[PDB]
RNA sequence: GCCUAAAAUAGCUUAAUGCGUUGGAGUAAGGGUUAAAUCUGUAAAAACCUUGCAGAAAGCCUUAAAGUAAAAGCAGCUAUUCAUGCCCAUAAAACAGUCUAUAAACGAGAGCUGCGGUAGCAAAACGGAUUAGAUACCCGUGUAGUCCCAGCCGUAAAUUAUUUAUUAAAUUAAAGCGCCUAGCGAUAUU
């Protein structure tokens, strides 16, 4: 699950060898890779295709797993996940808590300890301690809510006032 | 022990369900005993409907009463329950003796005389 | 032991336990 | 030392909390009848406070 | 994502009483989903497991889904408005 | 002993899983770094502290060590974070809910 | 409303507790006149003591409950375990063999007669002699026989004749 | 119980639900254990079973997996 | 202080199934086979909605057993009695061993005697088929038995021989036993 940097050793017609520099060389598709894995390159010509990764380069790849049956490791291309996405978003809440900002928020149903409102995917906890019956009758509409407490990101926890 | 004793009564008046309350509690006194929580909830909808021979009951009332007692108590409880015909369906559970352990007494105790030594 | 065994020694029993029942309701014992 | 220390501890709070303990009937008919006047609500709902002891 | 709880919430949460909070581990045919699934100690699976069975002998729980008693969704989100009103207005 | 605080530093941030590191090398990157300094200041914390009469075990349970390291590696983080990709921020997520709203309730004004 | 000090005793004390629990802090009290000092739990003198009366409380017990077999067994283990520790005390030391004897009130049949006896060791000339050791050596004779019988008719005979301070 | 509504008429659709349900609430395997009555020890021999042909399909994908991650094999 | 597929004791729950079961509605089949038939119905069955009564068993959790209960064996819920196992904190100046000649206890399923119960399943038995024959396999009915309490019987393809040191196992060397000496052949005698 990390990435490391893989010296590219041969290019074939079918197969591309990479060097990740623990044990024996692993194999790659011949266009997989593409020039914006590259962080060093062996010589400053620029290159013409997508798909033109020459070899003595240096590139960004993603450990998949460190034993397999053909006895290499695997080493596949970066992807995304959601996560960081969501991750984003959170520190973005994070710095209006501390700034004392107002979040936006839409009531979606009722909850057994409050109120459930949604906030860019995150749902918090509006306890009914802190609402005027107003806000409450108001479901699908945005309303301004003051952030009192949150979780650890993995916890996702989210207190509205 | 502690014991908890949850009953689901038919639901009835309020001096009925006084009544059978009244009775468990004075069984418990009696015997030497002492009652630490009395607590109703109302008439409440159940999973599925309870049968007697001729009777369909869909709703019930539900309460419960903690108390401790010798062991010997569960017994006449449970004669109580089955006499009294008010009473649909009743279970007792024990409950563990101490909220606090030994060990958190102790880190209690350690850390006061720490802040008297720093003192 | 083996199956073989076995198969050698069941027939003798089979044998043995028809020959008691025969004389379960008999007089004199057939011996 | 220590534990006589705690056994002392457990005993200062089992007498806070003797405050509300019933041992006579008269105390009894108050509870039941303040008990059946302001129901609670139950489990199908809100989350009750399990009793973990005294 | 799915909501999860904590060890500590379970363990503290853990009763035959606390319907709504046990359904989280009932499948949505009502029955109780493995170990694997749930992401539990063993002492917590078996306190699990014991909760739900007595929750069916009192009548508080059903062994599957039952058609006669498909108006309880109805009935619980109507007593959970009024419940929330009234401690509001208190 | 320093490989225990690696599952926290990646979970608080996730990010350091993204920046390539180079296996045969004397270089520490960023995330071997940090737990170089938890093991240096932990021991330091530990020693520093005044005696006291009895040993408790929440004082065990505690690393004020990792709260400070986080602060002082927040900055540098953030560097790393901007060379990533780049996301949605939360106005337009809002904007994009707003939208499918305005969808739903021309369906059901259609219907 | 006032705290009840009363109550707090009742529910701290052995009252309200199961019955085995109020069996076993009484055997400890019992021990404080030969134990060595106040906080003496393994001692020679204090363990006999404690399976001697776990035996005692043991008897009505399962005049009762006749079908529990499996603490029939453990308490059989227990019987002749003590009988061996008793036997060493006495090879060894006579004079702390001498006290547990004593203070339980049992009889001094602990000795190990071997192959070539036939009496209990430690008898005068004055003193009475019995057939216990010939029965337990010559155990083949079919006039120290038996029928068979349930654990409980074989054992409760057995646990008697040790023990004179029970009915 | 299972309740599978009907949209737009697609009464296929809601057949494959059901069952969809009966596989994954495990109503099949209890009819199976219905139709005859086996012994506990004829019983365990017949889950080994089972559990062997169920293990063999996950090898033999495993081996499948493995190479299409390896070659990117479209299948 | 808590836990327990441990044992004994006592209360409680019902998914399904059966019927010389209640009421409503409705009319020719239901059941079974390689293919058929016996059998149950049309004098109102099966199927459908309801009523009553009854016995046994414990879906998901659930997986080995990882409990090992000494072995035989053990998971529906709650409680009592009792015996274990876990944490935390203690204790012993002299005592505690291995093995078993002999002796005793526990001990699946089937079976026997008495008492209560009898839904489902099913030796025996009685019919319908298959076949050269079927005295079996298949189908329809179906009694003992399976269940509860008190006794008797002591038998299984009723687990890997026991112990010390080493060891992942293993291997190596010892301590105390039981059994075997080609096969075949007894209801011998006691
Ligand atoms: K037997
Ligand atoms: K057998
Ligand atoms: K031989
Ligand atoms: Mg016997």
């Amino acid at each position: 699950g990390q990435q490391i940097q893989a010296k590219v050793i041969q290019k074939t017609d079918e197969v591309m060898l990479l060097d990740p520099g623990f044990y024996n060389l692993s194999e790659v598709p011949v266009n997989y890779l593409t020039t914006a894995h590259i962080v060093r390159k062996v010589d400053d010509s620029p290159r013409e295709n997508l798909y033109d990764v020459r070899p003595g380069d240096v590139v960004k790849v993603l450990v998949d797993d460190v034993y397999t049956p053909y006895g290499d490791m695997q080493l596949d291309v970066p992807q995304q996940d959601p996560r960081l996405i969501l991750n984003q978003v959170w520190d973005e809440l994070h710095l209006k808590m501390k700034k004392k900002e107002l979040v936006r928020g839409r009531i979606l149903n009722e909850c057994k300890s409050g109120y459930a409102v949604g906030v860019a995917g995150f749902v918090a906890l509006l306890p009914y301690a802190n609402t005027s019956r107003e806000v409450a009758n108001r479901v699908g509409e945005a309303q301004s809510f003051q952030i009192k407490s949150m979780s650890e990101p993995h916890r996702r926890r989210i207190v509205l006032q | 022990p502690l014991y908890e004793l949850l009953c689901l009564a038919k639901p009835l008046g309020k001096a009925e369900i006084a009544g059978a309350m009244k009775i468990v509690g004075q069984t418990v006194l009696k015997r030497g005993g002492f009652i630490t929580e009395v607590q109703s909830y109302g008439e409440q909808q159940l999973a599925y409907d309870i049968r007697r021979p001729f009777e369909i009951y869909p709703s019930a009332h539900i309460f419960k009463m903690e108390f401790a007692a010798p062991t010997d108590i569960v017994r006449l409880v449970t004669h109580e329950m089955r006499v009294n015909e008010n009473v649909l369906r009743w279970v007792v559970v024990r409950r563990p003796r101490f909220k606090h352990t030994l060990q958190e007494l102790l880190e209690e105790v350690k850390a006061q005389e720490n802040d008297d030594f720093k003192a | 032991i083996t199956t073989m065994q076995w198969r050698k020694l069941k027939i003798k029993k089979h044998k043995l336990r028809k020959r008691r029942k025969a004389n379960r309701m008999r007089v004199v014992k057939v011996r | 030392r220590l534990i006589k220390k705690a056994e002392n501890l457990r005993y200062a709070m089992l007498l806070e909390e003797s405050r509300n303990w019933i041992d006579s009937e008269e105390e009894l008919e108050k509870r039941i009848n303040q008990s059946l006047e302001n129901p609670e609500a139950f489990g199908f709902i809100v989350d009750l406070p399990i009793a973990k002891g005294l | 994502f799915r909501p999860r709880s904590t060890h500590q919430e379970v363990t503290e949460m853990a009763d035959f009483k606390n319907v709504s909070f046990l359904t989280q581990f009932l499948s949505p045919a009502g029955r109780i989903q493995p170990r694997r699934v749930t992401k539990l100690t063993e002492p917590l699976q078996r306190r699990i497991a014991k909760s739900v069975k007595l929750a069916r002998n009192m009548a508080l729980m059903a062994g599957e889904a039952r058609l006669d008693k498909l108006h309880l969704t109805r009935v619980r989100q109507e007593e959970l408005h009024r419940y929330q009103l009234k401690k509001s207005v208190q | 002993p320093e490989q225990a605080v690696y599952k926290k530093l990646y979970r608080d941030f996730p990010e350091l899983r993204k920046d390539a590191v180079d296996l045969s090398s004397l270089e520490a990157p960023l995330a071997k770094q940090f737990a170089l300094k938890h093991l240096v200041l932990s021991a330091e914390i530990a020693a520093n502290s005044p005696r006291t009469r009895h040993i408790l075990r929440r004082d065990l349970e505690a690393d004020p060590a990792y709260e400070r390291l986080k602060e002082e590696f927040m900055p540098r983080i953030a560097e790393l974070r901007k060379q990533q990709e780049q996301t949605a921020s939360l106005q337009q997520l809002q904007a994009d809910e707003e939208e499918h709203l305005k969808l739903a309730l021309t369906y059901v004004a259609a219907q | 409303q006032n705290a009840k000090a009363h109550l707090v005793e009742k529910f701290l004390g052995p009252e309200f507790r199961p019955r085995i629990k109020q069996l076993k802090a009484k055997r400890l009290e019992a021990v404080n006149d030969i134990k060595r000092h106040e906080a003496d739990v393994s001692s020679p003198e204090v363990r006999v003591s404690l399976m001697t009366y776990r035996i005692r409380d043991s008897i009505p017990l399962f005049d009762e409950c006749k079908k529990e077999l499996t603490g029939m067994r453990k308490l059989e283990i227990m019987f002749n375990k003590r009988r061996r520790i008793l036997r060493g005390l006495r090879k060894h030391n006579f004079p702390i063999y001498s006290m547990i004897i004593n203070k339980l009130g049992m009889r001094d049949i602990y000795s190990d007669p071997g192959x070539x006896x036939x009496x209990x060791x430690x008898x005068x000339x004055x003193x009475x002699x019995x057939x216990x050791x010939x029965x337990x050596x010559x155990x083949x004779x079919x006039x120290x026989x038996x029928x068979x019988x349930x654990x409980x008719x074989x054992x409760x005979x057995x646990x008697x004749x040790x023990x004179x301070x029970x009915x | 119980a299972f309740v599978a509504e009907v949209r737009d008429g697609n009464v296929d659709a809601a057949l494959a639900q059901v069952k969809k349900y009966r596989k994954t609430e495990g109503v099949n395997d209890s009819v199976r254990k219905k139709e005859y009555f086996l012994r506990p020890s004829l019983q365990k021999f017949r889950d080994s079973e089972l559990t062997y042909a169920k293990n063999m399909g996950k090898l033999i994908h495993e081996r499948v997996n493995w190479v299409v991650k390896r070659k990117k094999i479209k299948l």
